[PDB]
């Protein structure tokens, strides 16, 4: 029988106890070892409802990453509640590891294996598992990095597409590698490189999926963000403990085989996890370099007025629940009783 | 975006009676929310989206509907419930509010006592002239005033003001002020306001002639 | 809980800009959408824009060239800037929160908490005391004693004016109408009373007007015109 149930999950990971890297440290304390051979059972002749936008699993992960960041990081200056505290702020090793979320006894995780599952509604190819796949808690706007990819063609999802207020989550099937670098020896000047040819073709195939959703006669266009905090206006992410803010105008203007985005490292940032402000030490001299798989996007549609035949889409993000959602959309917890 | 319309404009009721307010949508909706508003206060949420009533809201309030038609039901009206009620839609921005449905206290129909006031000689010095038409203690609230200057219908150059429903006799009062220049007032003789109202089976006209006190 | 405290507003001249702030609880600021909504006199609420918890800004198409929203994550405050002010921008401006179906575990829509409101008045009018004219009693109108008389309190700014009769010793049958904004930019109202016609010859009637913003106070005796 079972039924949708909220319960405290526990986590599993391949974290290393000798590693002082803060994700490894957190997981070492909070998680258990992963199963070598994880079992997966198919449920023949079974239909089950899913709702990625109303999934308690997302909330539990949200809580973990907030505490992870709140525990791990050490800004030189922090403002919270009109109060200012200052502390030692050494640089730290920062690199997310995959985390698995598992159901306790008396509960179980259902997994939707249906082709082209749009995020809500019937799933006919359902299976049960002990734990989710390994999920890297990547904090980022406006692209989803190091995530999972659909084997088939691109898939776009929304709680409701005719609702302009609701975010659109794009799941790619072919990833686009992006290398960000702060040149060795302005210490805040950085830049990201990715394939032009690969990004244009990506944008095109996204527009095709958007056309399926809004109509063939609709002409699709991509514009930069309408405004907001620096974090959501730019493509913001972490790389080697440093906080990057990359100008993504070249990624989201659409109607040189490499695309170079001008980036800036910022010491003074807004905290995504709480009200206030944090200040970190300036970046290390030497080499700061990362290489991430662009695996998804967060988009927002203008709407705003009577349809002009044209639909404008802009990069989104800001609510990290959507980041977790892009990985947990296929899972739901049930009380197996 | 959508367009919302509410009916009726006014709902007259005695305490204890069942109220049902209507909300109509131009296109299909999933839901609507309802707000109560009293004078001087901000809107107060009554019914949350699917579904139920906001905190502090009593049981007698209920709502339901889907697509084009929605309704707010008050099983047994209490004196605290006499107010203006709006519906609101969430299909997309901009989020539209309804024009509102006024719930007032029912009473036996009462015709207005109509009075007309010429402009004082004091004001006439100032180069302007104000002509006032008073509708005193009437019910229902809906009433039409029509100004005429020498049988010329005055339109757009008058302003109306209505008191809150009297808490004791459940009636309304209304003033209509016609604004004329002195030169125009000096140029015409007969000034009249004609009142149409349910308590009157033929419209009542009150008038005066300039220079004939 | 669960509070929204606004600040800003007041008298503005046409063409200028106005900024209204809205301090929210950390919980609200973190979890809820916050709308900006105004309401003009005699009108219903009008949605101007919102700020999602993600930070996304959305404005009404009819205001997008004049309206700017932003938030300060340092204190948990949101702002609206309305530029190129016009007389019809005169309204009470509200900030108000809404889960917008995104707050777990209920996922409800509905604007459940409203700020106290910020009054914005756009005009070129300066402070001015009213002129008080009499609305003289009738020759003999309504049967019995009842005859109607009053005061016309015209051309004043800003609101409010208060009106009493006979030093407040006359409340029976008094109607003081809410003010109207004239095309001139100045306010005006009337206060009337119904009284016996038998008393019109003897009883003295004085409406007491008070416009505090200009320290103007008037006592006007209304009596039958000399005919
Ligand atoms: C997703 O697909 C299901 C099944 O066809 C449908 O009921 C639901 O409305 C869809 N939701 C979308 C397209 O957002
Ligand atoms: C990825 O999806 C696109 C359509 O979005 C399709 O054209 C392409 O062949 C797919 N490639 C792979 C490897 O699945
Ligand atoms: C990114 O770096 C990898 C090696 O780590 C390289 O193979 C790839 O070509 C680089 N891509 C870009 C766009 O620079
Ligand atoms: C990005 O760069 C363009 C110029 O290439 C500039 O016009 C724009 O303002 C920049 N945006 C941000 C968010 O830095
Ligand atoms: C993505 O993974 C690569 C390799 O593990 C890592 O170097 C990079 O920092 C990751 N990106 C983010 C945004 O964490
Ligand atoms: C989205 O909302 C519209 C009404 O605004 C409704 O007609 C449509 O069925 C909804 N689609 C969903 C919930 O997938
Ligand atoms: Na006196």
């Amino acid at each position: 029988v079972w039924k949708e149930a909220t319960t405290t999950l526990f986590c599993a990971s391949d974290a290393k106890a000798y590693d002082t890297e803060v994700h490894n440290v957190w997981a070492t304390h909070a998680c258990v070892p992963t199963d070598p051979n994880p079992q997966e059972v198919k449920l023949e002749n079974v239909t089950e409802n899913f709702n990625m936008w109303k999934n308690n699993m997302v909330e539990q992960m949200h809580e973990d990453i907030i505490s992870l960041w709140d525990q791990s990081l050490k800004p030189c200056v922090k403002l919270t509640g009109g109060s200012v505290i200052t502390q030692a702020c050494p640089k730290v090793s920062f690199e997310p590891i995959p985390i698995h979320y598992c159901a306790p006894a008396g509960f179980a995780i259902l997994k939707c294996n249906d082709k082209k599952f749009n995020g809500t509604g019937p799933c006919t190819n359902v299976s049960t598992v002990q734990c989710t796949h390994g999920i890297r808690p990547v904090v980022s706007t406006q692209l989803l990095l190091n995530g999972s990819l659909a084997e088939e063609e691109i898939v776009i999802r929304s709680e409701n597409f005719t609702n302009n207020a609701k975010t659109i989550i794009v799941q790619l099937n072919e990833s686009v590698v992006i290398n960000c670098t702060r040149p060795n020896n302005d210490i805040r000047q950085a830049h990201c490189n990715l394939s032009k040819t690969q990004w244009e073709n990506t944008l095109e195939q996204i527009a095709i999926k958007l056309k399926e959703q809004f109509g063939n006669n609709k002409t699709i266009i991509f514009n930069p963000s309408s405004g907001g905090d620096p974090e959501i206006v730019t493509h913001s992410f972490n790389c080697g403990g440093e906080f990057f803010y990359c100008n993504s105008t070249q990624l989201f203007t659409w109607n040189g085989r490499n695309i170079t985005l001008p980036c800036r490292i910022k010491q003074i940032i807004n905290m995504w996890q709480e009200v206030g402000k944090a200040m970190y030490a300036p970046p290390i001299r030497g080499q700061i370099r990362c290489s991430s798989n662009i695996t998804g996007l967060l988009l927002t549609r203008d709407g705003g007025k009577d349809t002009n035949g044209t639909e404008i889409f802009r990069p989104g993000g800001g609510d990290m629940r959507d980041n977790w959602r892009s990985e947990l959309y296929k899972y739901k917890v049930v009380k197996i009783e | 975006e959508i367009v919302l319309t509410q009916s009726p404009a006014t709902l007259s009721l005695s305490p204890g009676e069942r109220a049902t307010l209507s909300c109509r949508a131009s296109q299909g909706l999933n839901f609507v929310v309802w707000y109560q508003q009293k004078r001087g206060q901000a809107p107060r949420l009554l019914i949350h989206a699917p579904s139920g009533r906001a905190p502090g809201v009593p049981d007698r309030f209920s709502a339901r509907g889907s697509g084009t038609e929605f309704s707010l039901v008050i099983s047994s009206v209490e004196p605290d419930d006499f107010a203006i009620y709006y519906c609101q839609e969430y299909s997309s921005t901009p989020y539209n509010f309804g024009p509102g449905t006024r719930v007032d206290r029912k009473r036996t129909v009462a015709a207005p006592s109509v009075f007309i006031f010429p402009p004082s000689d004091e004001q006439l010095k100032s180069g302007t002239a104000s002509v006032v038409c008073l509708l005193n203690n009437f019910y229902p609230r809906e009433a039409k005033v029509q100004w005429k200057v020498d049988n010329a219908l005055q339109s757009g150059n008058s302003q109306e003001s209505v008191t809150e429903q009297d808490s004791k006799d459940s009636t309304y009062s209304l003033s209509s002020t016609l604004t004329l220049s002195k030169a125009d007032y000096e140029k015409h003789k007969v000034y009249a306001c004609e009142v149409t109202h349910q308590g009157l089976r033929s419209p009542v006209t009150k008038s005066f002639n300039r220079g004939e006190c | 809980q669960g509070q929204l405290v606004q600040s800003g507003g007041g008298l503005k001249k046409p063409g200028t800009s106005v900024t209204i702030s809205c301090l929210a609880s950390e919980y609200t600021f973190n979890e809820f959408v916050i709308h900006w909504i105004r309401q003009a006199p005699g009108q219903g609420p009008l949605w101007l824009g919102l700020i999602k918890r993600s930070g996304r800004l959305m404005t009404a198409y009819n205001f997008q060239d004049r309206l700017s929203l932003r938030r300060d994550r340092s204190t948990g405050t949101v702002f609206m800037e309305l530029r190129g002010l016009r007389p019809d921008d005169t309204a009470v401006y509200y900030c108000a929160r809404d889960g917008l179906g995104e707050v777990a575990p209920d996922y409800r829509y509905g604007i459940d908490v409203w700020g106290q409101g910020s009054t914005v008045i756009v005009t070129s009018a300066s402070t001015k005391g009213p002129s008080v004219f009499p609305l003289a009693p009738s020759s003999k109108s309504t049967s019995g004693g009842t005859a109607a008389l009053g005061c016309l309190v015209k051309d004043y700014f800003p609101e409010p004016v208060t009106v009493s009769w006979n030093s407040g010793a006359l409340t029976s049958g008094v109607h003081t109408f809410p003010a109207v904004l004239q095309s001139s930019g100045l306010y005006s109202l009337s206060s009337v009373v119904t009284v016996p016609s038998s008393s019109l010859g003897t009883q003295t009637y004085i409406c007491n007007v008070n416009h505090k913003p200009s320290n103007t106070k008037v006592d006007k005796k209304a009596e039958p015109k000399s005919c």
